[PDB]
């Protein structure tokens, strides 16, 4: 069945960077949209931004433009984020949520992922 | 406000979005979609175009529509009906175009048949 | 952006219990709104997306309704397994905003 | 469609000139 | 098939057009010299 | 009542009670059958005007049918200043030669 | 619908293109590149544009009682001034203008050596 | 398919095929009497 | 029993019903009564026929009935049929009409030749 | 190919024509 799966806790140390991979499978990774989310703050979830495997580009929240950028391995059907000059208060857990490619199915999050615990100390 | 840059060369046709200006730009046509790594005849999105390949007169022409990423395909600022013709290799004339060969072919005509004249006459 | 909000962070519910969920918008989201389901251990769910329609394995007991500003998930006989934490999320503009999640 | 039978008619009118002037030349040397 | 029909006619029209300039400037050079000469 | 027309993809038919007559213009290829009848091609222009009685139906009752059909496919759209043009020229180029003759002598 | 009211309808059989506005009102107005060319709709809605082979351009708004409809573009690249420069076409192009001017080039050789 | 502009087209090129034929004859006697 | 004469010029195109000349006639097109009532100028009913303008396949193409004002329209005799491209500016032309137009183009063209050589002489 | 072979031989003929015609001047007058 559609599944993605993603990486493990991983502790970083402050000031540092660390790379957030979001494995796909069971369907065409280049089809479809991926998106990724920040739950922080206890429950508080937030929308971080979404790139296009097929194209590569990317579209960000304003809040977090100068926090993460992504890549893609089309390859390997894996999805990366590059969380540069980790603080404390970017210690969460983050999901990769997969969505339609077109402007009609891009804007709900059909298939999620289990989530990595980053603990920044 | 700033209407489709269309250029048609060949038959493969090319139609810009100089609207929307640094966005994710997707297409609807009839309001189907096109592109996005669909494998019929690799229609391939690009940054701001969109390049069809050998076009159909009947089946690929209809209303042509330009949506930025984060908007909803209706939510874009105007369609675009396109009916054209294609070839292999048909070029069009414009008046710019009939005046610029009318001009050249008299100017040449004149030109080696005055040469011609003086040459002969010495 | 739009604020997206709920009236209770937590309500509790006998067992077989019909329970609803309310959820308000700064602004018109023209029912692009989607409820999403958090079980306990960290898995979350699409549970129903443009505010009626239900999700390809998702159980017809979840139902939302509502339209403009005000929105609302209509859980029918509660389960043990239905616990969990609900957020609902615009898709009106970007970008897009969770809400605070009501605990059941 | 008239087709272009039509463009085959300034050929005959031709054709008909120049086999006469042919004809005639031919009349003139050589016969 | 009809289509080939209209880009050949097309392009025998220009064709036609610029042998027409070209009769009416030779026109122009035997008239200018002829006028001259008489 | 009025005799039903049908078109096909090429072809017209002719519907009524009674065998399909011919008085006026085309008269079609004509079919043994009644209530069939068809003029073969519709771009041929078929013309033809087809008496007939009352049917079953509708009794007492006649509907003779002129059958016009202009489907032209030699129709030119005579654009007058193309038109008026070639006319001029040709008279212009037709006095040139005419005054070249005269010269000649 | 996102007010884009203005659609086209067109047939094929009777070679002409042809408006139509999904507006719910009478004395509707027309507009091309925001400007009032457009007159006044009674009865009959269909505004009439002319033929394919004129290759209509422009925006064309549509404005009743309700504010005014979002613009539709209309490109038309129906060849009709168009040619085949195909192999075969270059070289009958190329051929007749080498035959005028080799003509035309006797011709002027040959008063230039008489007169 | 519009065939129905392609019959004047070709008209169009018959009477240019008119007046190219005419012209050359002008030309080819202007030059006959200028050599005579 | 007469034939009906139809007129085509341009996109005008004229109808003539002379079977019912000496009487006033109204027409009907489709068993519903049409023109006669001065309501547009595109349709227009004559002493004796029916003027229609700006005439068009998909519709006013239909079955046509004349019928003398003071009679019974039901109890209709005559209908036509008519269905066409009819078209601004538009003519018939055969090989044989373009033919005998060069033709006689050329057959001026001889006659002022001979009018100038005999006057020349 | 027939419109393209029409406007050939047209070309040819006409070149024809006007060779003969300027013979029969030089020939007979
Ligand atoms: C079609 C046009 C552009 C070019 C055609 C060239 C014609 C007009 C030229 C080519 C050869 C020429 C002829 C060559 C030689 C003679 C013999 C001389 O004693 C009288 C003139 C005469 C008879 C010339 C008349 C003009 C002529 C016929």
């Amino acid at each position: 069945e559609v599944q993605l799966q993603q990486s493990g806790p991983e502790l970083v140390k402050p000031g540092a960077s660390m790379k957030i991979s979001c494995k796909a499978s069971g369907y065409s990774f280049t089809g479809y949209t991926m998106n990724w989310v920040k739950q922080s703050h206890g429950k508080n979830l937030e929308w971080m931004g979404l790139i296009n495997p097929y194209k590569g580009v990317s579209t960000y929240n304003q809040k977090f433009k100068d926090k993460a950028t992504l890549t893609v391995d089309k390859s390997s059907s894996t999805a990366y984020m590059e969380l540069l000059s980790l603080t404390s208060e970017d210690s969460a857990v983050y999901y990769c949520a997969r969505s339609g490619y077109y402007g009609d199915s891009d804007w709900y999050f059909d298939v999620w992922g289990q989530g990595t615990t980053l603990t920044v100390f | 406000q700033t209407p489709y840059k269309v250029s048609i060369s060949g038959t493969t046709v090319i139609l810009t979005c100089p609207q929307y200006p640094g966005s994710e730009i997707l297409w609807q046509h009839n309001d189907k979609n096109i592109g996005g790594d669909e494998d019929d005849k690799n229609i391939g999105s690009d940054e701001d175009h969109l390049s069809l390949k050998e076009f159909s007169e009947l089946e690929q022409s209809g209303y042509y529509v330009c949506y930025p990423r984060g908007s909803k395909p209706e939510d874009a600022n105007f369609y675009l009906y396109l009916r054209a013709r294609v070839c292999e290799n048909c070029m069009e004339m414009d008046v710019m175009s009939v005046a610029t060969i009318v001009i050249v072919d008299i100017c040449i005509t004149g030109g080696l048949l005055l040469l011609v004249y003086y040459w002969s006459k010495n | 952006d739009i604020q997206m909000t709920q009236t209770t962070s937590s309500l509790s519910a006998s067992l077989g219990d019909r329970v609803t969920i309310s959820c308000r918008a700064s602004q018109d989201i023209r029912n692009y709104l989607n409820w999403y389901q958090q079980k306990p251990d960290g898995t979350v769910k699409l549970l129903i997306y443009y505010t009626s329609r239900l999700h390809s394995g998702v159980p017809s007991k979840f139902s939302g309704s509502g339209s403009g500003t005000d929105y609302s998930l209509t859980i029918s006989n509660l389960e043990q397994e239905d616990i969990a934490t609900y957020f609902c999320q615009q898709g009106n503009t970007l970008p897009w905003t969770f809400a605070g999640g009501t605990k059941l | 469609l008239l087709d272009p039978k039509l463009c085959y008619l300034l050929d005959g009118i031709l054709f008909i000139y120049g086999v006469i002037l042919t004809a005639l030349f031919l009349r003139v040397k050589f016969s | 098939d009809t289509l080939l029909l209209q880009l050949t006619n097309t392009s025998a029209y220009y064709m036609y057009l610029l042998l027409l300039l070209k009769s009416v400037v030779y026109f122009a050079i035997i008239t200018c010299c002829l006028l001259r000469r008489t | 009542f009025k005799i039903p027309i049908e078109e096909l993809e090429d072809r017209v038919f002719v519907n009524c009670n009674t065998s399909i007559t011919w008085v006026e213009g085309t008269v079609g290829t004509l079919l043994s059958d009644i209530t069939r009848l068809d003029l073969g091609k519709r771009i041929l222009d078929p013309r033809g005007i087809y008496r007939c009685n009352g049917t079953d139906i509708y009794k007492d009752k006649e509907s003779t049918v002129q059958v016009h059909y202009r489907m032209c496919q030699s129709c030119v759209e005579l654009d007058p200043a193309t038109v008026a043009g070639i006319i001029v020229t040709d008279v212009i180029a037709t006095l040139l030669l005419a005054l070249g003759v005269f010269c000649f002598a | 619908k996102g007010n884009h009211l203005v659609k086209v309808y067109d047939y094929q059989e009777d070679g002409s293109v042809l408006l139509t506005c999904d507006a719910e009102a009478k004395n509707i107005t027309w507009f091309k590149d925001g400007k009032m060319i457009g007159f006044l709709t009674e009865d009959k809605k269909k505004w009439n544009l002319g033929s394919n082979a004129k290759d209509p351009r422009g925006m064309y708004q549509c404005k009743g009682s309700q504010n005014k409809s979002k613009p539709l573009q209309v490109y038309y690249r129906m060849c009709q001034n168009c040619i085949e420069l195909n192999a075969a076409t270059i070289s009958g192009f190329l051929f007749a203008e080498i035959v005028s001017i080799f003509v035309l080039a006797v011709g002027v050789y040959f008063i230039a050596g008489q007169d | 398919v519009h065939t129905e502009k392609v019959n004047m087209m070709s008209l169009t090129v018959l009477g240019l095929r008119m007046l190219f034929a005419k012209t050359v004859a002008v030309n080819f006697l202007l030059t006959a009497k200028l050599f005579f």
